[PDB]
Protein backbone atom coordinates (compact mmCIF):
# COMPACT_ATOMS: atom_id res chain seq x y z
CA UNK A 1 0.00 0.00 0.00
CA UNK A 2 1.22 3.64 -0.65
CA UNK A 3 4.53 3.04 -2.95
CA UNK A 4 5.12 5.99 -4.29
CA UNK A 5 4.26 7.83 -1.24
CA UNK A 6 6.23 5.59 0.85
CA UNK A 7 9.14 5.93 -1.58
CA UNK A 8 9.37 9.78 -1.84
CA UNK A 9 9.23 10.14 1.88
CA UNK A 10 12.60 7.77 2.24
CA UNK A 11 14.25 9.85 -1.04
CA UNK B 1 7.51 40.55 20.41
CA UNK B 2 8.67 37.46 18.32
CA UNK B 3 10.80 34.75 20.47
CA UNK B 4 14.02 33.45 19.30
CA UNK B 5 13.09 29.82 19.80
CA UNK B 6 10.17 30.47 17.40
CA UNK B 7 11.89 33.30 15.02
CA UNK B 8 13.89 30.37 14.02
CA UNK B 9 10.96 27.70 13.58
CA UNK B 10 9.15 30.50 10.98
CA UNK B 11 12.61 31.13 9.15
CA UNK B 12 12.94 27.18 9.23
CA UNK B 13 9.70 26.57 7.40
CA UNK B 14 9.48 29.98 5.04
CA UNK B 15 12.76 28.31 3.61
CA UNK B 16 11.51 25.34 2.89
CA UNK B 17 8.84 27.00 2.02
CA UNK B 18 10.51 28.59 -0.97
CA UNK B 19 12.82 26.18 -1.58
CA UNK B 20 11.02 24.65 -4.50
CA UNK B 21 8.85 26.21 -7.06
CA UNK B 22 6.79 24.92 -9.88
CA UNK B 23 8.79 23.60 -13.34
CA UNK B 24 8.43 26.65 -15.92
CA UNK B 25 8.36 23.85 -18.06
CA UNK B 26 4.79 22.89 -16.86
CA UNK B 27 3.75 26.94 -15.86
CA UNK B 28 4.50 27.97 -19.36
CA UNK B 29 2.07 25.86 -20.92
CA UNK B 30 -0.83 27.79 -18.75
CA UNK B 31 0.06 30.17 -21.78
CA UNK B 32 1.40 28.47 -24.50
CA UNK B 33 -1.07 25.17 -24.92
CA UNK B 34 -4.21 25.03 -27.05
CA UNK B 35 -7.16 26.00 -25.12
CA UNK B 36 -9.16 22.90 -24.50
CA UNK B 37 -11.60 20.87 -22.17
CA UNK B 38 -8.34 18.28 -22.47
CA UNK B 39 -5.95 20.50 -22.55
CA UNK B 40 -7.01 22.13 -19.57
CA UNK B 41 -7.51 19.14 -17.37
CA UNK B 42 -4.14 17.94 -18.70
CA UNK B 43 -2.18 20.60 -17.57
CA UNK B 44 -4.21 21.13 -14.41
CA UNK B 45 -3.79 17.35 -13.81
CA UNK B 46 0.24 18.23 -14.44
CA UNK B 47 0.76 21.00 -12.14
CA UNK B 48 -1.14 18.82 -8.89
CA UNK B 49 1.22 15.83 -9.38
CA UNK B 50 3.85 17.88 -9.68
CA UNK B 51 2.71 20.00 -6.62
CA UNK B 52 1.92 16.74 -4.60
CA UNK B 53 5.71 16.06 -5.31
CA UNK B 54 6.62 19.60 -3.71
CA UNK B 55 4.14 19.30 -0.65
CA UNK B 56 6.09 15.93 0.92
CA UNK B 57 9.44 17.82 0.30
CA UNK B 58 8.01 21.04 1.76
CA UNK B 59 5.79 18.13 4.59
CA UNK B 60 9.05 16.30 5.09
CA UNK B 61 10.85 19.48 6.19
CA UNK B 62 8.12 20.07 8.79
CA UNK B 63 9.79 20.34 12.66
CA UNK B 64 9.00 17.03 13.89
CA UNK B 65 7.08 15.06 11.05
CA UNK B 66 9.79 12.88 10.13
CA UNK B 67 9.13 10.98 13.94
CA UNK B 68 5.74 10.33 13.77
CA UNK B 69 4.16 7.06 13.41
CA UNK B 70 4.50 6.15 9.63
CA UNK B 71 1.16 5.49 8.90
CA UNK B 72 -0.22 8.80 10.49
CA UNK B 73 2.23 10.68 7.87
CA UNK B 74 0.39 9.06 5.05
CA UNK B 75 -2.98 9.79 6.58
CA UNK B 76 -1.71 13.18 6.90
CA UNK B 77 -0.29 13.86 3.15
CA UNK B 78 -3.39 12.19 2.14
CA UNK B 79 -5.92 14.45 4.11
CA UNK B 80 -4.15 17.81 3.08
CA UNK B 81 -2.89 17.52 -0.37
CA UNK B 82 -6.30 19.12 -1.71
CA UNK B 83 -6.23 21.67 0.74
CA UNK B 84 -2.77 22.76 0.06
CA UNK B 85 -3.57 23.00 -3.18
CA UNK B 86 -6.53 25.21 -2.52
CA UNK B 87 -3.85 27.59 -0.62
CA UNK B 88 -0.93 27.71 -3.13
CA UNK B 89 -3.87 28.14 -6.33
CA UNK B 90 -5.26 31.02 -4.24
CA UNK B 91 -2.01 32.54 -3.16
CA UNK B 92 -1.13 32.06 -7.25
CA UNK B 93 -4.23 33.92 -7.69
CA UNK B 94 -4.57 36.70 -5.41
CA UNK B 95 -0.54 37.83 -5.86
CA UNK B 96 -0.93 37.94 -9.46
CA UNK B 97 2.38 35.56 -9.78
CA UNK B 98 3.60 35.99 -12.88
CA UNK B 99 4.51 32.12 -13.33
CA UNK B 100 0.60 31.73 -12.57
CA UNK B 101 -0.45 33.34 -15.73
CA UNK B 102 -4.12 34.54 -13.10
CA UNK B 103 -6.53 35.27 -15.93
CA UNK B 104 -5.23 31.96 -18.27
CA UNK B 105 -5.10 29.28 -15.84
CA UNK B 106 -8.79 30.99 -14.28
CA UNK B 107 -9.70 29.81 -18.03
CA UNK B 108 -8.26 26.32 -18.02
CA UNK B 109 -10.00 25.59 -14.49
CA UNK B 110 -13.18 27.41 -15.82
CA UNK B 111 -13.35 24.59 -18.65
CA UNK B 112 -11.89 21.76 -17.89
CA UNK B 113 -15.18 19.47 -16.50
CA UNK B 114 -15.38 20.76 -13.56
CA UNK B 115 -18.76 21.20 -12.44
CA UNK B 116 -20.31 24.56 -11.44
CA UNK B 117 -21.73 23.28 -8.26
CA UNK B 118 -17.81 23.32 -7.35
CA UNK B 119 -16.46 26.39 -9.89
CA UNK B 120 -18.01 28.76 -8.00
CA UNK B 121 -17.40 28.01 -4.36
CA UNK B 122 -13.63 27.74 -5.59
CA UNK B 123 -13.49 31.39 -6.73
CA UNK B 124 -15.63 33.05 -4.06
CA UNK B 125 -13.00 31.40 -2.09
CA UNK B 126 -10.35 32.77 -3.91
CA UNK B 127 -11.87 36.03 -3.58
CA UNK B 128 -12.45 36.03 0.04
CA UNK B 129 -9.14 35.06 0.82
CA UNK B 130 -7.28 37.12 -1.64
CA UNK B 131 -9.05 40.23 0.01
CA UNK B 132 -7.00 39.09 3.28
CA UNK B 133 -4.20 40.44 2.21
CA UNK B 134 -2.02 37.42 3.20
CA UNK B 135 1.89 37.77 3.66
CA UNK B 136 4.02 34.76 2.18
CA UNK B 137 4.65 34.13 6.14
CA UNK B 138 0.15 33.80 6.73
CA UNK B 139 0.39 31.55 3.36
CA UNK B 140 3.29 29.36 4.52
CA UNK B 141 2.11 29.33 7.85
CA UNK B 142 -1.40 28.63 7.12
CA UNK B 143 0.17 25.51 4.50
CA UNK B 144 1.95 24.07 7.89
CA UNK B 145 -0.70 23.43 9.65
CA UNK B 146 -3.36 22.70 7.50
CA UNK B 147 -0.95 19.49 6.67
CA UNK B 148 -0.27 18.86 10.49
CA UNK B 149 -4.17 18.86 11.24
CA UNK B 150 -4.60 16.10 14.18
CA UNK B 151 -8.51 15.76 13.17
CA UNK B 152 -7.76 13.97 9.65
CA UNK B 153 -9.49 10.40 9.27
CA UNK B 154 -7.81 7.29 10.11
CA UNK B 155 -5.32 9.01 12.46
CA UNK B 156 -3.89 6.84 15.20
CA UNK B 157 -2.05 9.39 17.50
CA UNK B 158 -4.23 12.65 17.15
CA UNK B 159 -2.32 13.93 20.07
CA UNK B 160 1.32 14.02 18.58
CA UNK B 161 0.12 15.60 15.95
CA UNK B 162 -1.56 18.63 17.81
CA UNK B 163 2.27 19.12 19.54
CA UNK B 164 3.49 19.50 15.87
CA UNK B 165 0.57 22.14 14.87
CA UNK B 166 0.34 23.85 18.30
CA UNK B 167 3.50 25.49 18.19
CA UNK B 168 2.86 26.73 14.22
CA UNK B 169 -0.46 28.62 15.34
CA UNK B 170 0.85 30.47 18.03
CA UNK B 171 3.89 31.96 15.95
CA UNK B 172 0.94 32.74 13.47
CA UNK B 173 -0.72 34.56 16.08
CA UNK B 174 1.96 36.09 17.62
CA UNK B 175 2.27 37.42 14.13
CA UNK B 176 -1.01 38.92 14.24
CA UNK B 177 -0.71 40.89 16.94
CA UNK B 178 2.42 42.02 15.42
CA UNK B 179 1.59 42.96 12.37
CA UNK B 180 -2.58 44.06 12.83
CA UNK B 181 -3.02 45.60 16.12
CA UNK B 182 -5.38 47.23 14.59
CA UNK B 183 -7.61 44.29 13.96
CA UNK B 184 -7.60 41.57 16.63
CA UNK B 185 -9.93 39.62 14.68
CA UNK B 186 -7.34 38.69 11.75
CA UNK B 187 -6.13 35.95 13.76
CA UNK B 188 -9.44 34.02 13.69
CA UNK B 189 -10.24 34.98 10.38
CA UNK B 190 -7.36 33.19 8.89
CA UNK B 191 -7.70 30.17 10.73
CA UNK B 192 -11.78 29.96 9.73
CA UNK B 193 -9.91 29.24 6.09
CA UNK B 194 -9.07 26.06 7.71
CA UNK B 195 -13.34 25.43 8.13
CA UNK B 196 -14.27 26.98 4.64
CA UNK B 197 -10.93 24.48 2.77
CA UNK B 198 -12.48 21.08 4.84
CA UNK B 199 -15.28 21.89 2.98
CA UNK B 200 -13.83 21.27 -0.89
CA UNK B 201 -13.14 17.84 -0.05
CA UNK B 202 -16.38 16.46 -0.29
CA UNK B 203 -16.96 18.53 -3.46
CA UNK B 204 -13.17 17.14 -4.81
CA UNK B 205 -13.46 13.54 -3.67
CA UNK B 206 -17.18 14.14 -6.21
CA UNK B 207 -15.03 15.33 -8.79
CA UNK B 208 -12.72 12.45 -8.85
CA UNK B 209 -15.60 9.96 -9.02
CA UNK B 210 -17.07 12.36 -12.25
CA UNK B 211 -14.04 12.49 -14.19
CA UNK B 212 -13.10 8.91 -13.39
CA UNK B 213 -16.73 7.49 -15.37
CA UNK B 214 -15.88 10.05 -18.11
CA UNK B 215 -12.27 7.86 -18.23
CA UNK B 216 -10.50 10.94 -17.28
CA UNK B 217 -6.38 10.07 -16.95
CA UNK B 218 -5.13 10.79 -13.74
CA UNK B 219 -1.49 9.62 -12.45
CA UNK B 220 -0.35 6.75 -10.30
CA UNK B 221 0.65 9.27 -8.00
CA UNK B 222 -2.79 11.38 -7.65
CA UNK B 223 -4.17 7.97 -7.67
CA UNK B 224 -2.69 6.91 -4.68
CA UNK B 225 -2.97 10.23 -2.31
CA UNK B 226 -6.73 10.62 -3.52
CA UNK B 227 -7.91 6.45 -3.16
CA UNK B 228 -8.86 6.12 -6.93
CA UNK B 229 -9.14 2.83 -7.68
C1 LIG C 1 -5.85 17.01 -11.37
C2 LIG C 1 -6.46 18.38 -11.77
C3 LIG C 1 -7.42 18.19 -12.95
C4 LIG C 1 -7.20 19.06 -10.59
O1 LIG C 1 -8.42 18.59 -10.12
N1 LIG C 1 -8.78 19.39 -9.16
C5 LIG C 1 -7.86 20.39 -8.95
C6 LIG C 1 -7.94 21.42 -8.02
C7 LIG C 1 -7.59 21.21 -6.61
CL1 LIG C 1 -6.96 19.70 -5.95
C8 LIG C 1 -7.68 22.30 -5.72
C9 LIG C 1 -8.18 23.58 -6.16
C10 LIG C 1 -8.54 23.79 -7.51
C11 LIG C 1 -8.44 22.73 -8.43
CL2 LIG C 1 -8.90 23.10 -10.11
C12 LIG C 1 -6.82 20.18 -9.88
C13 LIG C 1 -5.51 20.98 -10.13
O2 LIG C 1 -4.64 21.10 -8.94
C14 LIG C 1 -3.72 22.16 -8.89
C15 LIG C 1 -3.80 23.18 -9.93
C16 LIG C 1 -2.86 24.27 -9.95
C17 LIG C 1 -1.86 24.33 -8.89
C18 LIG C 1 -0.80 25.39 -8.78
C19 LIG C 1 -0.14 25.87 -9.79
C20 LIG C 1 1.04 26.77 -9.79
C21 LIG C 1 1.26 27.80 -10.79
C22 LIG C 1 2.47 28.59 -10.67
C23 LIG C 1 3.40 28.32 -9.62
C24 LIG C 1 3.16 27.28 -8.68
C25 LIG C 1 4.16 26.97 -7.58
O3 LIG C 1 3.96 26.05 -6.76
O4 LIG C 1 5.30 27.71 -7.49
C26 LIG C 1 1.98 26.53 -8.80
C27 LIG C 1 -1.81 23.32 -7.89
CL3 LIG C 1 -0.64 23.37 -6.61
C28 LIG C 1 -2.73 22.27 -7.87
Amino acid sequence: DHQLLRYLLDK
Amino acid sequence: ELTPDQQTLLHFIMDSYNKQRMPQEITNKILKEEFSAEENFLILTEMATNHVQVLVEFTKKLPGFQTLDHEDQIALLKGSAVEAMFLRSAEIFNKKLPSGHSDLLEERIRNSGISDEYITPMFSFYKSIGELKMTQEEYALLTAIVILSPDRQYIKDREAVEKLQEPLLDVLQKLCKIHQPENPQHFACLLGRLTELRTFNHHHAEMLMSWRVNDHKFTPLLCEIWDVQ
